[PDB]
């Protein structure tokens, strides 16, 4: 019927706010600590948890996240560790999706990974290096196992491809990126009513507030990794400030 | 040709080799380059400029030479060397670069970036950007800037900026990563001049098309010089540009064996190699679905080879299609084997080859023993070894 | 067919008179092996089987014909003249030297010699000799000046990989002229089994003629290529001049064209007035040196003045006798080009055309730029790009601040 | 008429001995010391003195003489210093010929140098890098100024060139070089009566007497330079040993 994250953005609509989407990579600084930090995000006011799968060649990731996934892989993080983190978030009451590059999914098996992600309580998959043109396997698995599929749009996206990408998305659309962020969100709002998340290197409460004026969800990742590196209390306080900014 | 992918860049239907496994942020410029290539490949103005440069500037055609002094070392077979080592800049890379450099100019781009491993593609790219007045930036792994330092200075003299990549394995795999990040940011005015037959559509097809001239020349030259088509055509395979270029004219000749030789480093059983087909498995890497060295979770295994040009854990998708169809066999060649063929070609024929190309000769020697006396084997001599003289002199104790 | 005999010297090797340029200023101990080479060359120069064996290696092994590229982006710095580069830099081993080595190595096999010795300054002739000796199964020993083994070290290693023995000459100026003196000593002692593969259009008869005849192909090809691309004979043909092989090679086909200027450009080092140069025709006088009577740099007593140049291939205080004859007859003009002028041309060719020339060839490119200004808009100038600059990359990088 | 060195070999052959021909380069260690040493050679029994003109690129000179010629040149030796050496030898009663590469002669002027050499009392000119094929100017100046012309023959010389070289020589023929030496002298004395000198790297009386059996003159060069490096007393001693060797009875 509806998307899995559909009810989440509705609850944010009634409360006159946007959703806080928090990214953390599995296994940084280690698997027990990362899962402890991800649970802290739920207790600190994160609406959606992006659980990242550390990849050996992350082309789309900035330096804060890239060096954190390199350390997780040096520590020996496995893909099964991410599914173990989803189950932990779901037990703690949180709502988790998985952001991964596509080759780990191919190695696992697209259908098998979707099945195991759903059984852990996962709600969807964010695919930064998979465009709809190659997602035939993923579309079938997304329907079979009732998982949302979050594709990325870009400021450079041609009108034809933007409409094709939105038409192929369930849950919300990742608007990855001046006036570039709201203008891109407006082009998505003009072809569909699907929620739009915005990732813009958010660092402060003021920045998260400026984004919530036009986006249905605010995506924070690098700033959470930087906080977790200083300490787990710093992440708790920073997540709190981010939880307040989305309600303005 | 009948061996082209579909509109989405897929080889072979259900298998799905190739395609475009890239972020949406690159789709606007990737479709832009695709349309520009489809338009200019049938433009006589563009074809006349490419032929004019290949003839009067690059030095084409490259000759075909029968290395008769190698015959006794190849089981009395007849080794024919396709002399790509004689091209301007000194390797096959100039063929692909002259096509894409002219295309960048046709598209209104003002900046050209490129990766490089052995430095040959970097030097060729820097060469064409100097010729056409383009801004050039070359990404090169920090390890490769050390063991191929000659080509770094050639690039700098040609007016190109060189950026040493220190992340990852600091080799060809990581130069490509950073050059991809550069393109994501500067796609409005930057053309990515890709150096091998890999990457997302249209690059595997386009690179092969600009390298087809090698095999087309070879197929005419072997018949004139030997009176018949060869018994086998062999080349070395890093990403696959020089191998696919010499193979393509022979795909539909049923009696011509096609053998690609890949770097095996210290041996495939050692985990210090780059033998993608021998030890890899299907996966998506650097924009295409192909074979690559990957662990149980799908993380890219870092490759190692004495040759910087073959030190790459992936391989072009059309080769994966040719391997699946059984049209081409792919075999490993170790560092020791390649260096023996290196010294042998120096002492027998007075040709100092690239260590990349030395892999093909080493494989050719073994294939000559297999096919026997009188067998005709055409070998793509992909480049000369001025960049490798210091490496080789240390290998043979000449310092 | 073969090649005519209109500009050749007499039976004694003299240009322009029985006591003029060239000849044989050699000791009697060498005259047996010199006559043996003269007889062998006279016999094989008219043998179709020999010319076939040579053309076969030149086409399939060395990559001839070399192209003729119009460097359009050089026109601005040449008074809007049209520069045509004869791309000898694309030959196997990277220079014109391979043309002469292939002929002489084939000849050394026809004579039954088993040992080949050669001299080298820039390393290009040394590499080409070791290349042919590896190809034809001959033992090879190369003589090189110790100062040149340092500034052309890339070629020293190439020769060793090809199986040759490199000997660093420590006498004299430790450059080209002293390598030749040591190779001469080797030939006197081993005249019986050894062939001397001389690498330039100088020395005693028959070497000025034989080297020129093996480089004639450059001018033969260029004369055809330039008429097909520019629609007419050029206004001038230019080349750098060390010993003189690459110049005489591209010059010869044009000698009988009265409208074609011929300009050779010699190394002027720091300057002809500074005493640190190699401008043999500018600052030299006639004398007997290295087996021939020609021009050389010499003090008032007759002692050879040591030469200097940033290019090891032009660091030679003498010149071939046929150039002396052409200079006296007024057929060819010879002009100096300094280190700084050459290196400007070197960097310009890199920036504008993507060709990294040999520093020797950069002297010719610099001369062409100046000549273009004199002739002006539309003039057609053919330049012999004698070699590539892979050997000079470290020298050029220091010059342009890409090191430190 | 007869050659200038004719009477010298006539007297030696009448004394059942060979002529001792000594080489020293002008200006080693310096000009005054070298003239002192050439005079010492005359005093110590040297029948003919080969005054050497140091050349910048001497291809025929061995290592001992090469080092000495470089040192003389660094000291500023001139060609005019070689003519002064001949005057000094003529004054001391000796007999001087000049050995030189051809280019310093060309730079001086062939006729001019021949005139000035004979005026200084010189008797001939040894030309190691001048073959008769290129010696037209030298043949004319040699007949004019009554100077001997000593050309070289080698063990590799063809019968044609050997006969032509011996025909072209006056005074004596230099046989530059094992049994290769006496076999070469036999080829010269098969076609002519001209005296033959033998350079063989002689360094002792035993080798000097060994050559005097078949040669008309014994040529010593390197051993005299090595002796002069040790000092004039050593040079006189060595020359005395060699003067005894060239005699047989
Ligand atoms: N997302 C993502 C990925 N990290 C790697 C893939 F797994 C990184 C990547 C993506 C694209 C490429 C690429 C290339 F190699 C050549 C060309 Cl011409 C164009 C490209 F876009 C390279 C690496
Ligand atoms: N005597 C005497 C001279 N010392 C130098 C001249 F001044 C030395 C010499 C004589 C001859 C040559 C020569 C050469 F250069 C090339 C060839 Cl192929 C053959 C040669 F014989 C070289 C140096
Ligand atoms: C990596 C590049 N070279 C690879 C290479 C190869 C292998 O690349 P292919 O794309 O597989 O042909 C073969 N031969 C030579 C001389 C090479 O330089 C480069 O120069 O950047
Ligand atoms: C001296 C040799 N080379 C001289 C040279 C020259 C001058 O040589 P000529 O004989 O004057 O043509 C020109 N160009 C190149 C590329 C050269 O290498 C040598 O390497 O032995
Ligand atoms: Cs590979
Ligand atoms: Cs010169």
């Amino acid at each position: 019927e509806a998307s899995r994250l559909g009810p989440v953005f509705d609850s944010c609509r009634a409360n006159n706010r946007a959703a806080l989407i928090g990214y953390l990579p599995t296994g940084y600084p280690d698997v027990p600590a990362s899962v402890a930090a991800m649970t802290a995000l739920v207790e600190s006011g994160c609406d959606i948890i992006e659980v990242g799968v550390p990849y050996s060649d992350p082309g789309m990731d900035g330096p804060t996240i890239a060096r954190a996934t390199e350390a997780a892989l040096r520590g020996g993080v496995r893909v099964r560790d991410t599914l173990a983190a989803v189950e932990a978030i779901s037990i703690a009451g949180g709502r988790a999706v998985v952001m991964t590059y596509w080759n780990p999914v191919l190695r696992y098996g697209v259908d098998a990974f979707a099945r195991d992600l759903a059984a852990a309580g996962g709600l969807g998959l964010i695919t930064p290096d998979l465009i709809p043109d190659e997602a035939q396997q993923w579309l079938a698995a997304s329907e079979e196992h009732r998982l949302d599929r979050i594709f990325l749009v870009a400021p450079s996206s041609t009108p034809e491809r933007l409409a094709a990408t939105v038409e192929a998305s369930r849950g919300f659309v990742y608007a990855a990126s001046s006036q570039a962020a709201p203008e891109l969100v407006g082009r998505v709002k003009a072809v569909s009513d699907i929620p739009v998340g915005v990732g813009l290197g958010v660092r402060s409460r003021a920045q998260a507030a400026q984004i919530a004026q036009y986006a249905d969800g605010v995506i924070v990742g690098s700033a959470l990794v930087t906080a977790l590196t200083e300490g787990l209390p710093r992440l708790r306080a920073l997540t709190g400030e981010l939880a307040a900014g989305v309600r303005l | 040709t009948s061996h082209d992918p579909d509109s989405g860049g897929h080889f072979g239907g259900p298998s799905g080799w190739g395609g475009r496994y890239v972020p949406e942020a690159l789709m606007a410029v990737i479709e832009e380059v695709t349309a520009a290539y489809q338009k200019e490949r049938v433009s006589q103005d563009f074809l006349d400029d490419l032929d004019r440069l290949q003839a009067n500037y690059a030095g084409r055609p490259s000759p075909l030479y029968e290395a008769t002094r190698l015959s006794q070392h190849a089981g009395s077979a007849r080794i024919f060397l396709k002399r790509e080592d004689l091209n301007h800049t000194g390797s096959h890379k100039i063929n692909n670069v002259l096509g894409q450099a002219l295309l960048a100019r046709r598209m209104g781009k003002t900046r050209v970036i490129a990766e490089t491993g052995a430095g040959q593609h970097g030097v060729a790219t820097a060469t064409a950007c100097a010729l056409l007045g383009l801004d050039c930036v070359i990404y090169m792994g920090g390890i490769d800037t050390a063991r191929q330092a000659l080509n770094v200075a050639r690039m700098r003299l040609l007016g190109a900026e060189v950026v040493a990549v220190q992340t990852g394995s600091k080799t060809l795999k990581d130069a490509i990563n950073e050059a991809f990040r550069d393109w994501v940011a500067n796609a409005d005015n930057t053309y990515y001049c890709f150096g091998t037959a890999a990457g997302p559509h249209p690059f595997p097809t386009m690179v092969r098309d600009f390298q087809r001239i090698i095999g087309m020349e070879a197929r005419v030259q072997i018949q004139g010089q030997a009176g018949r088509l060869p018994d086998a055509v062999v080349a070395c395979v890093g990403g696959g540009s020089n191998a696919i270029g010499i193979f393509h004219a022979f795909l539909d000749d049923p009696g011509v064996r096609l053998v690609g030789f890949e770097a095996a480093g210290d041996g495939v059983e050692t985990g210090r190699h780059a033998a993608t087909f021998t030890a890899g498995s299907p996966g998506a890497f650097h924009g295409s679905f192909s074979y690559l060295l990957q662990d149980e979770d799908g993380q890219t295994i870092e490759s190692h080879s004495i040759s910087a040009g073959l030190d790459y854990p992936g391989v072009g998708p059309e080769h994966a299609w040719l391997k699946e169809a059984g049209r081409v066999d792919y075999r490993p060649i170790t560092d020791s084997e390649a260096m023996d063929a290196f010294g042998l070609l120096c002492r027998m024929e007075g040709i100092i080859p690239a260590i990349e190309s030395a892999h093909a000769v080493a494989g050719a020697l073994k294939l000559g023993v297999e096919l026997g006396r009188g067998a005709v084997i055409v070998v793509n001599l992909s480049g000369r070894g001025d960049k490798d003289v210091e490496t080789a002199a240390k290998w043979f104790g000449l310092l």
